[PDB]
């Protein structure tokens, strides 16, 4: 019916462009990855 | 874990390329494992790595 | 035939050498002597 | 004339210190070496090399946040969890620069059309990992405190090699960030 309907809407936008998002943006996880770095 | 997962990606590959691509044969499976080549020995040799 | 490959495969050779030579400190022989087992016994006087 | 000397506790040259150390080493001399085969380049062993911390960051996180503490089973449970991670990382990286390179250009839009087919591998990959590693987190507190040692260091640090690794730092910006940007 439509269970593979879930995560198709997932996929775009809310992943697809979402990554969009921030390969737009990049400079805030030059430090968030530092913060996990060195936070572990 | 790890063995399933190895055989999890070429399996579902051709399903994957099926889905995609539309050619249903054997052709469908080559042409999986031209992108998995690397994605397999490598991998691997990385894995032994640690 | 690229080189990125082959330049690993020295470093492979590289490292297992390496390690190799880490059989530090190394003995200048050789055994070549024929097995000597010896008994001894003193009997004082 | 009274002179110590050390026994049976002491060691003798053993432990996680003086392990660990060298044990990571050659675990690092070779997981950059051979992510060069069909790779070749400075970039690619960094698109995956430093994913690791993504498993890692939950697997801390599931050790402090239970009573647990860094054994053998946490120290090969953190072993299982970063190539096995880097086999989703290093699998989209391939994604990546075969649809540069040996196809035809992507340094934005084709990073997404990379990762826009293969999320079903990177997910139920994990689905299929978590769930069983899920009868040895609990499911017995009698049969083993061996299979909760060992289970709880994977999942915890697969949740968020997961998440974290399915979109956030280092991913993508292991093709992005880590390969350009200056060379």
């Amino acid at each position: 019916f439509g269970w593979f309907n879930r995560m198709f809407e997932k996929s775009t936008h809310h992943y697809t462009d979402s990554v969009g998002g921030i390969l737009r943006s990049t400079g805030r996880y030059l430090v968030l990855y530092l913060i996990i770095v060195v936070g572990m | 874990g790890l063995l399933v997962d190895d055989a999890i990606v070429v399996v579902e590959n051709v399903e994957r390329v099926m889905a995609e691509e539309g050619l249903p044969p054997k052709e469908a499976t080559r042409k999986s494992m031209g992108q998995i080549q690397g994605a397999l020995v490598g991998i691997a040799m990385v894995l032994s790595a640690v | 035939d690229r080189p990125i490959f082959a330049w690993v495969i020295a470093i492979i050779i590289m490292l297992a050498g390496g390690l190799a030579i880490l059989k530090l400190p190394v003995a200048q022989y050789p055994t070549i002597a024929p097995p000597a087992v010896t008994i001894s016994a003193s009997y004082p006087g | 004339g009274v002179g110590y000397d050390w026994t049976g506790m002491s060691y003798q040259e053993r432990l996680s210190g003086n392990q660990a150390p060298s044990l990571y080493a050659i675990s690092l001399i070779v997981v950059f070496l051979c992510l060069a085969a069909l790779y070749e380049s400075w970039s690619i062993p960094f698109s995956v090399m430093l994913v690791v911390p993504l498993g890692v960051i939950g697997a801390l996180l599931a050790a402090t946040f239970r009573g647990l503490t860094n054994d053998v089973y946490f120290q090969v449970g953190l072993l299982t969890t970063i190539g096995l991670s880097a086999a989703n990382a290093i699998l989209i990286v391939e994604f990546a620069k075969d649809l540069m390179d040996k196809e035809g250009k992507g340094l934005i839009e084709a990073t997404l059309d990379a990762v826009r087919m293969r999320l079903r591998p990177i997910l139920m990959t994990s689905l299929a990992f978590i769930l069983g590693v899920m009868p040895l987190v609990i499911s017995t507190g009698a049969g083993s405190g061996a299979q909760n040692a060992v289970g709880t260091g994977v999942m915890g640090g697969m949740v968020t090699a997961t998440v974290l690794a399915i979109f956030f730092v280092p991913v993508f910006f292991v093709v992005v960030r880590r390969r350009f940007s200056r060379k």
